[PDB]
Order: structure tokens, then C-alpha cells, then sequence
RNA sequence: UAAGCCCAAUUAGUGAUUGCCCAUUAUUCCUUUGGUAAGGGCGGAAACAAAGGAGAAAGUGUAGCCCUUCCGAUGUAGAUGUGGCCUGGAGGUUAGGACGAAGCUUAUGGCGUGAGCCUAAGAUGGACCGGCCUCUAGUGCAGAUCUUGGUUGGCGUA
RNA sequence: UGCAAGGCCGGAAAGAAAAGAAUUAGAGGCACCAAGUGGGCCUUCUUCGGUAAGCGGAGCAGGCGAUGCGGAAUGAACCGC
RNA sequence: UGAAAUGAGCGGAGUAUUUGAGCUGCGCACGGCGGCCGCACGCACUGGUUUCUUCUCCGUGAUGCUCCAUGUUGGCGAUGGAAAUGGGGUGCCCCCACCCGUCUUGAAACACGGACCAAGGAGUCAAACAGACGCGCAAGGGAGGAGAUAUGCCAGUACUUCUCUCGUACUGAAAGGGAGAUGCAAAAUGCAUCUGUGGUGUGCACACGUCAAAUCCGUUUGAUUUGCCCAACACC
């Protein structure tokens, strides 16, 4: 199946917003934390410091959540789950859950190929 | 940049959706939001605004007040015309002090059981808001009514009771406590009953 | 429940709404009602006038049962009459009997206009209540 | 230690934040309490008479409307 | 007694048919032509409903809720077309008899079912040839009685 | 600095009028990499295969009074290792 | 086919289209006549002034020009460090942003208000060309509290609902001659939002008379605004 | 500057532009210059006497 | 023969009144988000299968019903909101797992402004467990001369 | 039948002309419940004490504090924004 | 890239209308000297003329509620140790760029806590009162304790209420009193009636008209009169 066509995906910013000075402390994860220190140069927005996330970075409503292939990822676990995708199959692709085993995956991939339902993580060919 | 000094002062807090969890209140809000958008009636608009309000701000009404105001309107109304439907977005409560009332059509969100019984036994009928939307879709010949809130205990307790000209009740569990210095001339001073505004 | 409280909203704010300058310290005003005349005087005076001092006579060994004296007004008497009885009631006819003390009332007060003429048995009655109920076709009969 | 006692520096700014509200109109809150007592007593007599005249006027209005 | 309005108010946030996965709200209601979670498409909810389904072979089946026996779940749904090679517009008119507001989606679903049946035929034939090339060390045969 | 706009000094172009003449023309920065990667006409003309590479842009406007020109490169900014190196300004798109 | 209500709607909408086309043609004709009348009035007024000046000059006399009635005021400073009185005046002038521009009547109250905020504004007397350029290129209306670009005469006529203001040239004439609807027309417009003067300023901190920019510069405001518009 | 918009707002703009073009005609311009100068000088000399 | 000081210009006694360079400002375009927001549409329009597609919910809030329009958007202390994120248990409802659950590893990509979610691969593991609605709490760490355990440069040094 | 006060019954009201003859990013009112603050400091004019102070104390107003960005090489507060 | 070409620009028709520039008519304005002059091209007659200068007049609703899909010429791409695009990684370049947390008017500070990592680590529970918001019932609401019997699996759920509580009344230190309206009248407990806002001003909806605007001619959207005025506020 071909996905419905949308306009160009812009992706205002591709760099992640990472925590201040996490590169210096092994225990600090890069997950974003808003700096609240009174002297923080990041919080005070000095020119050369890391940027802070805010609403103006939000994606175009029209291209939001669209994967590079052009589908929107819908998680599915079963063969029966494909039937709610069967009608909107140019909009939603299926993602087989990681814990779904190889045997049930064989069945899911066969049925999805038959239904023309795109799978994000199916068989290559 | 544009100088908007205290522009946030002009923003007004208005309820735009209900906090109620009652599904039937939600159905009525659907009906009257449609009626307020698609008709020219001011009655439908005000009914919608009251429907999304908090319970505290939908004060209950007594049957006697309904009867008295319907009587004041009935005189000076041509006896050819039928009496209006009394409408309250709120609760109708029975009144033991008025045994004899006329036949009245009343629409309310809720009736107390004795209020409904008294209204029916007097010859009138109790309406719901969907029946009213059916027979008065723009609220023609209606009497919109509000219950009273100024006699509320919370209203009686509002404000400092020790300032001149105030007659608010204090927050006190013991009525006999707090009857001394500050409330009697012989105990240092008495808070003044009157002050010119 | 714990998930709806400000503590959940404050995780990561360090000061939890109490400020950097003035902290959250232990008892910065004293405990309870300390200083009602010293450094809490304005609060006590403007919100609880009358709180300090003495007034009136003492009554040692106050028993509330000998003082039991509930009241009901004339325009509320219909609360104590059966629904069918209030209709067969009329001035000059056979009237329902209300015995107050068995309904939990000691005194007939007499505010408003009486709705149903009746004979009322009361321990107490105000003068206006007695006159007003006699004008309406009822009566008061004393009881103990 | 020794520190600053008084200043009015930021106070008119604060007072003007929610503005200086203007006075109540004279036709509101015009209580006559405490004014010259003889005039007050006479005016009360006139007010009682005027209330009676209003009641009679409404009664007559009801009768005349019911006539039609 | 209890309207579709009230039932939709009751089941919208929480229902065994609402599949809220990722941030997407789909429906696995059997009488939903779309998989969309809207009051219009809730065939299990609406007083009158119709859904386009596939049948054995290239047939297309229409299941209809006429609202006359909604208190009887075994009689609630009736199979009415079960015909092969019908025009999609014919399915659309069969659906429009009970729900005209479902005409477009049911037409499209009829076309989609036809496409799916032909595609399944092609894929099955290719898979059969591929299978005919392979030894297949094990083969299960269901017991017959 | 704002790297999305490059400044180019062209020989014999010493007034804003000359730089105006060059507005719109195609501009090329030629360099070499380490390996031989895909080029235009890789299949048609295999003698073009080279470590040599070019980055293309266009003159947008003059800069100053003395013949400097502003240049916008296609998609990406020109690398800073090109500072002080040769730039080709061609005579197309032509207006004469 | 289409049911009763659909056919009702199509009949009504066909009548709507016909009536809208007629209304457009009538409004166009009206705007044409009024623009011709205004153009002739402007030319005749200038010619009469020329003749009056020639006759005064030919006998050793003078012709005192009529006092300008309209000023065009543009703010030339940002929103920092403004004292309360100047802040209040600039808010009442609707000059809340730098290079915001308005038209005001040049009478005594407005004159003293302008004097109080002298270092914040640049102002002068607009020519007809300036008023036209601002209305046509930078003209926006307050329609339902929204800033809406003027794009046709129906928007103007619907906004004002007044026989004397139906087209762009009506607004231009009212503004330019300080007509009896000057306040209605200017109040009905969003404040003009201009670009900085191409070519730059001289000195925003000095008066125009001192070699700066913030004074009353008489009719040279038109050069300034031409570079700004 | 845009043509459709300028004509939409001022339907009369075509005639003002026609007048401006007529004014910028070198023959018309030169003839007007001569005539206006002669006429104004005649008016001045008549008034001064 | 300033690249100094005072004065004055803008390509110069030619023929008119913008030399040039830099902002988180101004104007404008595009996208986001929020309104004291402002308007439309929502009674399926008629027909239409494979060898123009799909959607269209009467709606505070979501992947926001959909479309159009305008305006605002920084912020310490602080307040409030969020079909906002996350963790251990409970009532429900739906699933998954020896064809490999939890845990753990990552130049492992995708999605989200973000809290995070999800997939892939383990040449990891060996038995449980995910989603959604509601309920509940000993529910989120970088620092407290913080507690306990382990490690560590100094150092093959004194 | 004059004065004062409260009403009632009517009439007239450029709804405020003209003379520079206002303007408004001009909905007014009314409440309820709470937080943090209650060490300030700088500048402009006006200043009091002090020889003076980057000193001490006040008035008006803008600021920093709580805020970066552009500029004065550098600077919490200056210029611009 | 024509999946609404709204146009002086597209498609049709006509070779004209009319707007300036000219030089001209009658007054009227306008300037001197006090009606005689002039008049610079002012106003009205949309005057006359046209000597020269313009182009002017019609046309397309959505039976589209929304979104997405349509040109031209090369290069590369023909199913592979692939061509592209995006992401990820490392180095380099030119510009940017003081150490976090904290107290403080002010911290990059020669202010204090700061070797690393794991796990652990701080607004809780209870009671009284208030306000907001949700829910039930309402002049009444509600228990609690405890019994009863389904009940002998089941610390739950179902049922009961004699009472108890706080509200329908609050005043006085207490003894003790205790609140409707209208009408007539003026009795130191006055009579009668009772379907009724105690009165006045300001005040939603609705009902009678009345305007102005816009209208697809159905309507609708602002105001206003009069009546009643709900809630509320202010004087009595
Ligand atoms: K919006
Ligand atoms: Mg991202
Ligand atoms: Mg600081
Ligand atoms: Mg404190
Ligand atoms: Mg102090
Ligand atoms: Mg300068
Ligand atoms: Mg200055
Ligand atoms: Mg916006
Ligand atoms: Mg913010
Ligand atoms: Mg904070
Ligand atoms: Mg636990
Ligand atoms: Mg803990
Ligand atoms: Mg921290
Ligand atoms: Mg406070
Ligand atoms: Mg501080
Ligand atoms: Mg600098
Ligand atoms: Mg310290
Ligand atoms: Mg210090
Ligand atoms: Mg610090
Ligand atoms: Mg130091
Ligand atoms: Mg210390
Ligand atoms: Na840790």
C-alpha cells in the first residue's frame, strides 16, 4: 500500500534537548530537566549555552507523528488487530509489539500481506 | 515590543464548560448549546450560561416565591393570555408556609418530591428542559427565575466582623465565647455598628 | 489521595512554594494561639472581637434537660398535620389536634400567617401566637 | 544592625497597579444617619405617607387594568 | 428508554471497543465500518446500524441492525446481501436504507473488500507455488469426523 | 557570524555597480575529498570521476560599496575551510 | 434527488449570488463617482490657493495659509523607561509600539498632548499622497476586534454603515480634509504599523531642529513616511 | 503597487493615470509650459497697471 | 596629504532631497502554542466495484471533529492548569510469553516542544508480563561536611 | 399660593451646536479564597548630615533585583532594544 | 503548473466614453481704487470646444464540508557487495561560549557545599473550622452506636431506628420574652380579610410596541418605550 501524501516534513529541530552539563557526570542522564538554579546560564539564556524547549518548537499539526515512510505507527498485537487497520490502511501502519513471539508474528505477517496492511516491522520482502 | 501594561487585568474568568459529572446535565448542555448557537433567543443563551454554572451559583428557589412573582405578573397581564411557564435552572423546593397556590407550569432541573406533589395537586405540571425545548424552543412566554443566595450562611460569615459597620458572623463553634472586649462599650471598646461609606 | 496534592506538582521545585528568602521554618509565629494580645493582636481584634475578657453570671451544674424549650411558628404548623387532615380542616368545623411535646416542641411562637386552622396543645405559647390562632378559628390547650 | 526605615519609592506604582478606583456615585450609599435630627424626623413622616400612597396607587392601577 | 446520546456519553472514554494505543483512538467494534471511535460509527451503540463485511469467496455481506429487536441480541443483526459481484453502489444503497449517513463509507468499504478478495487470491496463488517447491518435513492434518 | 550567507570578493569587481551586475549568477566552490564518490554523469562520463567536488550557490546581492557580494549556497552553508580559498563566479544565468 | 430543504437552500443561495453581484456593481459605480468628485475638489482647491497667493503677492500683500488641521504622528522610540504621564498619553494616542502611526486633529487638546510626549514621536502635516499611501498599503480596520486588511470597498462600507464612508477614497477624504467623520474613520482603523525608514534616521535622541528626529518637522514628515511606508 | 487591488479600491484610478500620462507628454508639457507662463505674466501685468 | 579635533556631506555648483555595516527591535512571510478569542461547516448531494483516494465526532481538554481569521507569547519568589509524562499495588477490561516474560546492553532508529514512549539488535537472559478506564500510595534525585556498599586519582608514591 | 424635604403628573432635551471646543489596543461594578514579600540596591532631577567617600538619610520617576539580546574593548544598573 | 486562474493581468465584444491639458461663455466668488476695472483658469451651469492625451464595456457559486493528489529538461537510479534522502558516530574548520548548587543589593569569584557510581533519601497521617468545586436529599439532612436476618461465606453487601445531632429563630448578664401582609382605625394584648413581592430607585429573561442598520425579503442585530420585574445592590 502507498501512504497518503502529505506536505514536506519540516522538523523544526532535530537535536535533542539534553540536560545541562550531563556530559560531565556519568550518573546524569541526558533527559531534559528545566534548570532552576538562580545563577544558571542556561536558565538566564546566555547566548552560547544550551537551548531550552518551549512551545514554539512544536511541529506543524499536518505532519506531526508522521514517520519517514509516510504512515502513522499504530501498535498491534494480534491477527485480529489488523482488521481495524484494514480500512484506513493508507494512513496507519502496524507496529508489532516487541514481546509478540515469532510464531504469532508469522501469522500476523501473512495476514497483513494478504490485507495489504503495511507493517512497520514486518518481513523485509 | 508593544506596551500592554497590565493587559492581563482585562482578562475575565468565565466558565465555558461544566465541571459536573452528571450525564443528563451534559445532554441538556448539548441541547441548549445548539439552541443558543442556532436561534436568536436571549432566553436560550441565558439558559445555556446557567446550565454550565456551578451548583453554588444555581441557588434553589421556593415554591412560594414562584407563586408570588407569578401573581405579580398575572395582574397587568391580559386574562386572555395564558400564564407564562416559570423556568428555573436549578432546584424547586416546597414551602410549608404557603398551602394554597394556583395551577402553574414550572420547568426545573430538579424538583423536591413534596414540591412536585404540591405543584401537581394544585393543578399545575412539572416540566423538564427537553419538554420545554419542544414546546418553547425560543422561550416565548416564559418567566426565567433565580433562587436566592444572599441569605446563605457563607454570605453571612463573609468579611471581618471587628471593623466598624460590619455585621458578619464570626467563625466560632462556641456562641458564648467572643462576647467581650471588642463587642461591648464596658469592655474596652465596642465595634461600631454603622460607618458612612 | 496523595496523587492530587501540591507535593506531586512540586517535585523538582526545591522550595515547595515556601520561598528562598523566608524559608519553611518550624514555628515562626509561636504555637497555636500565642500572642493574641502581642503580635497577633490585629488578627484577633479584626476577626474575633469579644474573644478576651469576662461577661455575666455563672451557672454551675448546668443541666440542659430542664431548659429544653423548642419552638415552632404558626405558619409552620402544617409540618405536624397528616396530609389528608389538613384538608378536612376549616374554620368553624372539626379541626385536627396537634400535640407539640410529642413532636419535639415546647412553645408555639407565632410568626407569619397560619395556613391550617387547628387545635394546638403546647406547654408554652406567645401572646401573639395565641391571639392570632384564635382569630383563625383554632385554639391553644396548655399541656405538661 | 542599622538599616533603612522609610521610603515611598514603589508605592504609587503599586497603588496604580489596580488603579486608584474612583469614588462611589453620590446617589449610592447616601445614608442620612447622623444628620440633623429634626429634618430627618420630618422626612421620615413624609416617607411613610409616600409608601401608603404608592400602595393605594398600585391597588387603583390593578383595578383599572382589570376594568379593561 | 435510554438514548444513543446517553449511551455515548456513558461509553465514550471507557469501553471494551475503544482501543487507545499510542495516542490513536481506534475501534475494534464488529459493526464499525471505519474503526473510528465516533458516535456515528459505533454500530454496537446506534439504534439502527449497517456494516459491510466479507463473505466466503468473492462475496460481500451486509449486516443490518433495523432497531426493531434491539432487546434481543441473537435477533439484533441480520445478514441481507451475501451476494458475489454486487456493485459497490448496490451495497451503498442497501446500507442507506437504514443509515443514509453511512452511505459513502460503506460504498468505499465494499470497494475495499472487493480489492482485498482479489489481492488475497493473487497472494495465495503465489504462496501456493512457492510451497509446491519445498519439501516441508512436517505437515499437520486436522482430524475429520 | 551568520553562516547562511557568505561574502565573496571577486577580482576586478571594485564597486557596488559591478557587484550589481553579478547579482543572480551561479557560484562554485571547488575542492577535493579523500575518496572518489558519486558525481554528475558518473555513468555517462566516467572520466569525470574524481576526488574533486564542487559546492554551488548564487549571488543574492552586493555587500558594501566596494564590489563585495553576498552568496547563498544551495541547502547548506559553505564550509569554513573555504575561507581564503578560490571561488568561481560564472557568467550564467546571463542577461546580455 | 435533493430533498425539499436542499432545494430551498439552492433557490435562496441563487438569489443571494444575484443580489451580491448587483450590490458589488452599484458600490463600484458609487466609488467611481465619489473619487471623481474628490479629485476635482482637490485640484480646484489647490488652484484657488495658487491664485490667492499670486494676487496677494502682486500687491505687496501676503497670504496667511490656513492652519493645518491634521497631524500624522509616528512613535520613534521603544517601550523602555517611559514615565507615567508620557506612557498614558502614548496609550491614548494608540501609539503602543515603535513606528506605530496615527492621524490626529491638530487642535489645542491634541496639540498639548503631543507637546508632552515630544521626544517619543515624530510628526507633521500629511499630504494627500501620504494619506493615500497609508490607507491603501497599510490600512487595516477594527472588524469584530480583529485587525483586518482593507481589500475592497464592501469591507469599508460594511464596517462604517454610514452613507458618507463607503470606499477607500471616502476614508482618504475624511482623513485628509479633517471632515466631520474624521474621528469615526480614524477610530475605526487599526493603528498603522510601519517599517523603519529605509536609509535610516539622523538622531532619534535629538529634536529635528537640532539635527535629530523627534520634533514636529512640518511637511518633511512626508519624506520620512515615504521612506517608512 | 498591485494593479488588481489598486483598481478594486479606487475604480477611478485608470483616469488619474491617463491624466498623469497626458501631463508627462513632451509635446503637451512644452505647450502647457509656454501657455501658462505667457498667461500668468499677462495676468500679472494687467493687475499691476 | 590622520585612521586626531571642530564642522559639514552622500558619490557632489550635474540638474534635486535613502553611501554603507551589524540586534531576540520594526515590517513581512512560514510554523507552533494560548486566548475575555471571532467566524463558517456538521439533515451524508447526486451518482460511482477489481482488472481520483480518504475523512466529516454538535465538540473545555486527545493524533486536538474539520476549515478560516485576528491578537498575545521572556521572567526570580509565588499561584494555577494540563484525555500532561513516569513508578509500586487494587477493582475492571483487553492482550502477550519456551517460536523466549522481567531485568540488562546500544554510532538503534522512529515519534513527542518536553517529561518520555515505541521499534530493532543482543553472537543477553531464563519466566512471567504489556495496553486502556477507574482506585490507591512508603510514587520521580545531582548536591543536605546526606546514609550504606563498592570504586577511584594521588601511587608502585610517602 | 413663599422657602425646605419626599414623591406624583407632564414638557423639553444641538443627548451636548458654533468658537483649535479632546482622546482612548475606552464593558463598568461586586465578591470569595489563598501565595510569596515585609534585608534592597542603582540612576536622573530635588536634596539633609558629612572635608569627603563605591558614606549615611529622604522626595519624584525610571531601572536592576527577576533579563537576556544588540552597543559602549571589559562592567547587575549606562546607550539601544 | 490550473484539482474555483475573478482580471487594466484571463475570455469575449466596440472603435468608441471621458479625464486631464489648452482657449472660451454667463454670472458668482476672488484682488486693487472706491461699481470701475482686472481676474493668474477658483464654484455652479458635471457649460462650449477637442487642438492633443487616454483604451471602455460585459463575464464564472461552492450541486466543493475538509485534506491529499496534475508541468518541462537532463543527472543518478535497471534489484545490487546500490542509488538516494534522513538519522547516528568521530575528527576538523570559522564564529559563539566564565563553575554548578546556594545565601545575597550584588557570585566566574580570593564566599560556602561540591573524587566517581549504585541503592536509599525529605509537605505525611489524624482531628477541628472555613472557602471553592463534585454528588445526593431539602425545611429538612444525616448519622453513630447497636440490632435484626439473607448469614449458619460474608471484616463486605442488603435491612431497621428508638433516639441523637445541626438546621427550619434569635435576643437579653439574667429573671424572661420572641418576629407576615393589606385595609379600617388609633384600643397600654384594637378589629376584618387573606391567591401573597412592605415601599422606592437601579436592575436578566419574557410580553406589547418603536426605531436604526443589514438583509438570500424568510428574517436578525443593536438600541429604545411601556408592564412585570427574577438574582442582586442602595436608601427607607
Ligand atoms: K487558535
Ligand atoms: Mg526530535
Ligand atoms: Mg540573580
Ligand atoms: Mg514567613
Ligand atoms: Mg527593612
Ligand atoms: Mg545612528
Ligand atoms: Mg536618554
Ligand atoms: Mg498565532
Ligand atoms: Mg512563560
Ligand atoms: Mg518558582
Ligand atoms: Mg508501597
Ligand atoms: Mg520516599
Ligand atoms: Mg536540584
Ligand atoms: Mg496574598
Ligand atoms: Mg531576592
Ligand atoms: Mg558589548
Ligand atoms: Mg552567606
Ligand atoms: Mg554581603
Ligand atoms: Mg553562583
Ligand atoms: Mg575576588
Ligand atoms: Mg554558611
Ligand atoms: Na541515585
Amino acid at each position: 500500500v502507498k501512504p497518503t501524501v502529505s506536505k514536506a516534513i519540516v522538523k523544526k529541530r532535530t537535536k535533542r534537548f539534553t540536560r545541562h552539563r550531563y556530559e560531565l557526570f556519568p550518573q546524569l542522564s541526558s533527559s531534559w530537566r528545566k534548570p532552576r538554579g538562580e545563577d544558571s546560564p542556561v536558565r538566564r539564556r546566555y547566548k552560547g549555552q544550551k537551548a531550552m524547549p518551549n512551545k514554539g518548537y512544536g511541529s506543524d499539526r499536518a505532519t506531526k507523528y508522521i514517520t519517514p515512510s509516510g504512515f502513522r505507527n499504530f501498535p498491534i498485537n494480534n491477527v485480529e488487530d489488523l482488521y481495524m487497520l484494514v480500512m484506513q490502511n493508507r494512513k496507519y501502519a502496524g507496529v508489532i509489539s516487541h514481546t509478540v513471539g515469532a510464531r504469532k508474528r508469522k501469522a500476523i505477517v501473512r495476514k497483513a500481506m494478504e490485507l495489504d496492511v503495511r507493517l512497520a516491522n514486518g518481513n523485509a520482502k | 515590543g508593544v506596551d500592554l501594561t497590565g493587559i492581563s487585568k482585562k482578562s475575565r474568568v468565565i466558565r465555558h464548560h461544566t465541571y459536573s459529572t452528571n450525564p443528563y446535565i451534559k445532554l441538556l448542555i448539548k441541547l441548549y448549546k445548539f439552541l443558543a448557537k442556532r436561534t436568536s433567543s436571549g432566553f436560550n443563551k441565558v439558559v445555556y450560561q446557567r446550565l454550565i454554572k456551578s451548583r453554588s451559583n444555581r441557588a434553589p428557589i421556593s415554591l412560594s416565591r414562584i407563586a408570588v412573582v407569578m401573581k405579580r405578573k398575572a395582574v397587568f397581564t391580559a386574562k386572555s393570555k395564558a400564564a407564562p411557564i416559570a423556568v428555573v435552572v436549578g432546584d424547586v423546593l416546597d414551602d410549608v408556609r404557603m398551602a394554597r397556590i394556583p395551577a402553574m407550569r414550572v420547568c426545573a432541573l430538579r424538583f423536591s418530591k413534596s414540591a412536585r406533589q404540591s405543584i401537581v395537586a394544585a393543578g399545575g405540571e412539572c416540566l423538564t428542559f427537553d419538554q420545554l425545548a419542544m414546546i418553547a424552543p425560543t422561550g416565548k412566554n416564559t418567566y426565567l427565575l433565580r433562587g436566592r443566595k444572599s441569605g446563605r450562611e457563607s454570605v453571612r460569615h463573609f468579611g471581618a466582623s471587628g471593623v466598624p459597620g460590619s455585621h458578619s458572623k464570626p467563625y466560632a463553634t462556641n456562641r458564648g465565647k467572643e462576647t467581650k472586649r471588642g463587642r461591648r462599650t464596658g469592655r474596652s471598646y465596642k465595634r461600631k455598628a454603622f460607618r458612612h461609606v | 489521595p496523595t496523587r492530587f496534592k501540591k507535593c506531586r506538582h512540586q517535585r523538582g521545585s526545591t522550595f515547595c512554594g515556601y520561598g528562598r528568602v523566608g524559608k519553611h521554618r518550624k514555628h515562626e509565629s509561636g504555637r497555636g494561639n500565642a500572642g493574641g494580645m502581642h503580635h497577633h493582636r490585629i488578627n484577633f481584634d479584626k476577626y474575633h472581637p469579644g474573644y478576651f475578657g469576662k461577661l455575666g453570671m455563672d451557672h454551675y451544674h448546668r443541666k440542659k434537660n430542664p431548659m429544653w424549650k423548642p419552638t415552632i411558628n404558626l405558619n409552620n404548623l402544617s409540618r405536624l398535620i397528616a396530609a389528608e387532615e389538613a384538608a378536612k380542616a376549616a374554620k368553624g368545623g372539626t379541626l385536627p389536634v396537634v400535640d407539640l411535646q410529642s413532636s419535639g416542641y415546647a412553645k408555639l411562637l407565632g410568626n407569619g400567617h397560619i395556613q391550617v386552622p387547628c387545635i394546638v396543645k403546647a406547654r408554652y405559647v406567645s401572646k401573639l401566637a395565641d391571639k392570632k390562632i384564635r382569630k383563625a378559628g383554632g385554639a391553644v390547650v396548655l399541656q405538661a | 544592625a542599622k538599616s533603612k526605615n522609610h521610603t515611598n519609592h514603589n508605592q504609587s506604582s503599586k497603588n496604580h497597579r489596580n488603579g486608584i478606583k474612583g469614588p462611589v456615585p453620590l446617589h449610592l450609599h447616601n445614608s442620612k444617619r447622623g444628620s440633623w435630627l429634626p429634618a430627618l424626623v420630618n422626612a421620615r413622616r413624609v416617607r411613610k405617607h409616600n409608601q401608603k400612597a404608592a400602595l393605594k396607587k398600585r391597588r387603583e392601577r390593578i383595578a383599572a387594568f382589570a376594568a379593561k | 428508554s435510554h438514548s444513543v446520546d446517553l449511551q455515548w456519553v456513558l461509553v465514550r472514554q471507557n469501553s471494551r471497543f475503544l482501543q487507545k494505543r499510542g495516542g490513536i483512538r481506534m475501534s475494534n467494534d464488529p459493526f464499525n465500518n471505519n474503526g473510528n471511535w465516533t458516535k456515528r460509527h459505533c454500530g454496537f451503540l446506534n439504534e439502527k446500524a449497517a456494516v459491510v463485511k466479507p463473505a466466503k469467496g468473492g462475496a460481500i455481506c451486509v449486516t443490518v441492525k433495523d432497531g426493531s429487536s434491539n432487546n434481543k441480541p441473537r435477533q439484533t443483526y441480520k445478514k441481507t446481501v451475501h451476494a458475489a459481484g454486487v456493485r459497490a453502489s448496490d451495497v451503498s444503497r442497501a446500507v442507506a436504507a437504514v443509515r443514509p449517513d453511512l452511505a459513502d463509507v460503506s460504498f468505499r468499504r465494499a470497494r475495499r473488500m472487493a480489492c482485498i478478495a482479489s489481492r488475497t487470491a493473487k497472494v495465495a496463488a503465489a504462496r501456493k507455488a512457492r510451497s509446491e517447491k519445498i519439501k516441508f518435513s512436517r505437515k499437520s492434518a486436522r482430524a475429520k469426523r | 557570524q551568520t553562516k547562511q550567507t557568505a561574502l565573496v570578493r571577486v577580482e576586478n569587481v571594485n564597486t557596488r555597480e559591478d557587484a550589481t551586475w553579478y547579482v543572480g549568477k551561479r557560484v562554485c566552490y571547488v575542492y577535493h575529498g579523500k575518496k572518489v564518490k558519486r558525481c554528475v554523469r558518473w555513468s555517462k562520463a566516467p572520466a569525470r570521476r574524481s576526488t574533486t567536488r564542487a559546492l554551488w550557490g548564487r549571488v543574492t546581492r552586493p555587500h558594501g560599496n566596494a564590489g563585495m557580494m553576498r552568496v547563498k549556497f544551495n541547502g547548506a552553508s559553505v564550509p569554513a575551510s573555504a575561507i581564503g580559498r578560490r571561488i568561481r563566479v560564472y557568467l550564467y544565468p546571463s542577461q546580455i | 434527488k435533493r430533498a425539499a430543504f436542499k432545494q430551498q437552500q439552492t433557490e435562496s443561495f441563487k438569489k443571494a449570488v444575484v443580489a451580491r453581484k448587483a450590490a458589488k456593481a452599484a458600490l463600484k459605480k458609487t466609488a467611481y463617482l465619489r473619487a471623481r468628485k474628490y479629485s476635482r475638489e482637490y485640484r480646484g482647491a489647490e488652484k484657488k490657493l495658487v491664485t490667492l497667493r499670486r494676487q496677494a503677492a502682486s500687491h505687496g500683500n501676503y497670504y496667511l495659509e490656513a492652519k493645518p488641521k491634521v497631524a500624522v504622528v509616528t512613535r520613534i522610540r521603544g517601550i523602555a523607561k517611559v514615565n507615567p504621564k508620557q506612557r498614558k498619553i502614548l496609550q491614548l494616542l494608540r501609539l503602543r509600539q515603535i513606528f506605530n502611526t496615527v492621524f490626529v486633529k491638530m487642535n489645542k487638546p491634541m496639540e498639548n498632548m503631543l507637546r508632552a510626549v515630544e521626544p517619543y514621536i515624530a510628526y507633521g502635516y500629511p499630504s494627500l499622497a501620504t494619506v493615500r499611501a497609508m490607507v491603501y498599503k497599510r490600512g487595516y480596520l477594527k472588524i469584530n476586534g480583529q485587525r483586518v486588511k482593507i481589500t475592497d470597498n464592501q469591507m469599508i462600507k460594511d464596517k462604517y454603515n454610514n452613507v458618507d464612508i463607503v470606499c477607500a477614497e471616502d476614508m482618504v477624504n475624511q482623513i485628509y480634509t479633517c471632515g466631520k467623520h474624521f474621528r469615526t474613520v480614524t477610530h475605526g482603523m487599526w493603528p498603522f504599523k510601519l517599517a523603519p525608514p529605509a536609509g535610516g534616521m539622523r538622531q532619534k535622541r535629538r529634536h529635528f531642529v537640532e539635527g535629530g528626529d523627534y520634533g514636529n518637522r512640518d511637511t518633511l514628515i512626508n519624506r520620512f513616511l515615504a521612506r517608512m511606508i | 503597487k498591485n494593479r488588481r487591488l489598486r483598481l478594486r479600491l479606487n475604480p477611478y484610478v485608470k483616469r488619474e493615470t491617463a491624466a498623469a500620462k497626458g501631463m508627462r507628454n513632451v509635446a503637451n508639457r512644452d505647450a502647457r509650459r509656454k501657455a501658462k507662463l505667457a498667461r500668468v505674466t499677462k495676468a500679472k501685468k494687467a493687475a499691476t497697471k
